[PDB]
């Protein structure tokens, strides 16, 4: 009848860390109790692999059946643009469904990393914004986080990237603290993960006068 | 009453017919159609509701529906042991597939091909609301159903009339107990896997003079005449001692 | 063996500018995909709060590149009525739908909250580079409906760019906009201010500035 397949890209994170182990995703879905073995077969630049992690097919809520199979890819491979191709076969499938994908092709440009402080204005409020601008970036896959005295700041939120007028891409992240927190002369850090800095990150601090 | 397209749900503009086994009440009044059968050529909005025939038949509820998909089944009302027949069916007839049937909001059959489904000895798990989903162009799904499966008879429990140790030489008589729901029950009572007495109308057994030898596992089936319908109780544990 | 399916529908709210400003003219719009060259006729119609109107404005179909027609109609809706949350229901019929299709849209519902407007200077490390950037904070608004822009001496900057409202951890919304400015009119004094439009604004409206200062 027809089972679908996608493709998933790896996480931005775990390309950009060289400690991480990123993996691309073939996921087929409605397959059926029926249905034999759901076969993969893996391609890097068109050239067959056999490292690919197969799961056992799992049994959905609405009663059909989903398959994944893991790809690990390696970071130079992956941020050199390699494509990885799924080809999924099966019986239920006139002809084997094949789906492939890469990093986004482009030139790379490196990002620059303000931190701006809290307006005056806020400065009556009980909490205050620390602003953290990313910008002129390529291609628009990147990570920011924020930190302070050696722990994670959970309290933020990231716009996603927003396409600027030189076809570079923008964004903002923001992070609300105590006011007390950042009059008492607290250092916290942006810190950004793209393809294009060096060694793929780069942090910002940011702390009263 | 009888349908050509079994199916007491059908679309608008479908053609069903109705043979009576002549008058034709429709919601309680009379029409023209004198013949043994009722044409229904293109249903509308009106031809919804209760059908009657010539003394005269049981009702039959029939539901004209608009809609992408419509859960077609045979009737909404069983007996335990009776057979029923679903069909998730495409207006005009269009090619729907990866198709789901469900039961009270969880799904239980996939078909890659869209196709009929019938479960041919319902029972009380089968009670509930029905309705199907399939793709066409895109994923599109049934209005629900109700079907009503009623329990003919619990499952029997065997009753003994004195209790467990008991004695050589007494008297007891194992009953195979069940209560119809609304033809009569037929019993038969068992010894382990042995045969103690046949398919009868009686619900009691006797051991005349309990011996030692008839320390064992006793049990009871209890069958409806034509045995679409038939249940066994479990096992209970009688000891006899000299 | 022809799939099962008909048409599709998708109802659009007005521009958020438009439902700020009085002297726009918001309109909601129906739009209809997948009409067949079989059942190529459409109709609408048209409901406030349940009661049919009259004056939507339907354009005629035109032919996409799949071989099937878009048809749109659009109804003009009063500043007052979209703001005091009016249902707008658009109803497509079609003779390859077994039913009519009926789309509603109105106002996202929940207390509308009051922007905050924090204007956002320059990095002193962005202060080498040509041109730079000017920031406008906007937080703890809702609904995420909401146009920024920027003005300079009574003239509107076109360099800037918006990011999309986010969902903060309150339950309202932020975003920041940024305009590019030659360093050299930063320098020089002159006095940029970003204007927010947003419901539970008085008028609709504010303004905050930003300039280096003098001396
Ligand atoms: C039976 O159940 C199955 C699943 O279980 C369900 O349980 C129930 C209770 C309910 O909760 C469901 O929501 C559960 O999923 C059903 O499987 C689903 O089937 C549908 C389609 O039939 C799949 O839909 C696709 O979804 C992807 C997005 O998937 C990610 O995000 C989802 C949440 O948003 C998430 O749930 C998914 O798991 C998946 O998560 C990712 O997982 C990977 C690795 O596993 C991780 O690495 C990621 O981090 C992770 N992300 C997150 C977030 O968690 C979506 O992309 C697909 O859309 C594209 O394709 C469509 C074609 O069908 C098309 O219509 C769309 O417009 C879109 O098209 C694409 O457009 C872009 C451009 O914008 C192009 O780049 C593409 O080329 C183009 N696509 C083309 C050309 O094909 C699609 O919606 C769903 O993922 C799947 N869920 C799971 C889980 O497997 C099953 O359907 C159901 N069967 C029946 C018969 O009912
Ligand atoms: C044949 O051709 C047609 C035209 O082809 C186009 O496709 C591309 C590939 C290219 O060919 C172009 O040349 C062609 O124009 C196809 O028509 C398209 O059909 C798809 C659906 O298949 C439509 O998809 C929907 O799009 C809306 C958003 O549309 C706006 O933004 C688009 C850009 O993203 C823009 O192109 C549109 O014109 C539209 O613009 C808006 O227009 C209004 C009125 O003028 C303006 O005021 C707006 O400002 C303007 N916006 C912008 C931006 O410019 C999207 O919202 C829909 O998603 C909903 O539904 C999905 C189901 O398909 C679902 O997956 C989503 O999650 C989402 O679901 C909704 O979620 C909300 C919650 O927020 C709920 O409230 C809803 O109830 C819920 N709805 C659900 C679940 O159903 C959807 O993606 C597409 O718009 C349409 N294009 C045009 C043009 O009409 C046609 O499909 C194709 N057919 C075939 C068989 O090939
Ligand atoms: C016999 O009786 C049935 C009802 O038991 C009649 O069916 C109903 O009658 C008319 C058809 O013209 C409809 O008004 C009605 O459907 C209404 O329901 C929806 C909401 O549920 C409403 O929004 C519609 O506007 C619609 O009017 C019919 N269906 C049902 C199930 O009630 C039937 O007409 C009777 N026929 C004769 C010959 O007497
Ligand atoms: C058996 O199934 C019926 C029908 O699915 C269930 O009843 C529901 O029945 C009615 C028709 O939809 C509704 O009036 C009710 O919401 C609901 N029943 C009750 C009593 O509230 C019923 O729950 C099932 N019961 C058993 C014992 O099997
Ligand atoms: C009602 O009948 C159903 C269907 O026959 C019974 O389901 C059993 O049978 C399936 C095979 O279809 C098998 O996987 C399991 O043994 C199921 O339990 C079901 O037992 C019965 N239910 C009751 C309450 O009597
Ligand atoms: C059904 O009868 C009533 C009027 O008595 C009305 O709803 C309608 O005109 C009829 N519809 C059809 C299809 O005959
Ligand atoms: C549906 O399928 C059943 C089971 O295969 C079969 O007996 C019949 O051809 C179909 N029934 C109807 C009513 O069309
Ligand atoms: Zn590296
Ligand atoms: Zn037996
Ligand atoms: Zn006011």
């Amino acid at each position: 009848g027809g089972p679908s397949v996608f493709l998933f890209p790896p996480k931005p994170k775990d390309t950009l860390m060289i400690s991480r182990t990123p993996e691309v995703t073939c996921v087929v879905v409605d397959v059926s109790h029926e249905d034999p073995e759901v076969k993969f077969n893996w391609y890097v630049d068109g050239v067959e692999v056999h490292n690919a992690k197969t799961k056992p097919r799992e049994e959905q809520y609405n009663s059909t059946y989903r398959v994944v199979s893991v790809l690990t890819v390696l970071h130079q491979d992956w941020l050199n643009g390699k494509e990885y191709k799924c080809k999924v076969s099966n019986k239920a499938l006139p002809a084997p469904i094949e789906k492939t994908i890469s990093k986004a092709k482009g030139q790379p440009r490196e990002p620059q990393v303000y931190t701006l402080p809290p307006s005056r204005d806020e400065l009556t409020k009980n909490q205050v914004s620390l602003t953290c601008l990313v910008k002129g970036f390529y291609p628009s896959d990147i990570a920011v986080e924020w930190e302070s005295n050696g722990q994670p700041e959970n309290n933020y939120k990231t716009t996603p990237p927003v396409l600027d007028s030189d076809g570079s891409f923008f964004l903002y992240s923001k992070l609300t603290v105590d006011k007390s927190r950042w009059q008492q002369g607290n250092v916290f850090s942006c810190s950004v993960m793209h393809e294009a800095l060096h060694n793929h990150y780069t942090q910002k601090s940011l702390s009263l006068s | 009453i009888t349908l050509q397209p079994p199916w007491v749900s059908v679309f608008q503009e479908e053609t069903v017919t109705l043979h009576c086994e002549t008058q034709w009440f429709l919601n309680g009044t009379a029409t023209q159609t004198s013949t043994p059968s009722y044409r229904i050529t293109s249903a509308s909005v009106n031809d919804s509701g209760e059908y009657r025939c010539q003394g005269r038949s049981d009702p039959i509820q029939l539901e004209i529906h608009r809609g992408w998909l419509l859960l077609q089944v045979s009737s909404r009302v069983f007996t335990e042991g009776e057979p029923l027949a679903l069909r998730c069916h495409a207006w005009k007839d269009k090619l729907v597939y990866n198709v789901l049937y469900y039961r009270n909001g969880k799904a239980f059959k996939f078909f890659h091909w869209n196709s009929n489904l019938t479960i041919l000895k319902t029972n009380i798990s089968h009670n509930g609301t029905y309705h199907c989903s399939g793709m066409g162009k895109h994923r599109y799904t049934s209005a629900g159903i109700s079907v009503t499966v009623k329990e003919l008879f619990p499952a029997p429990v065997l009753n003994a009339s004195v209790t467990s140790p008991l004695l050589e030489g007494n008297l007891v008589t194992l009953s195979c107990e069940t209560k119809l729901l609304l033809l009569q029950l037929y019993f038969s009572f068992y010894m382990g896997s042995k045969t103690l007495r046949g398919r009868n109308t009686s619900s009691e057994y006797q051991i005349l003079t309990a011996r030692r030898e008839d320390s064992g596992l006793y049990w009871c089936e209890a069958a409806t005449e034509d045995g679409n319908v038939l249940k066994r109780s479990p096992e209970l544990e009688l000891q006899v001692l000299g």
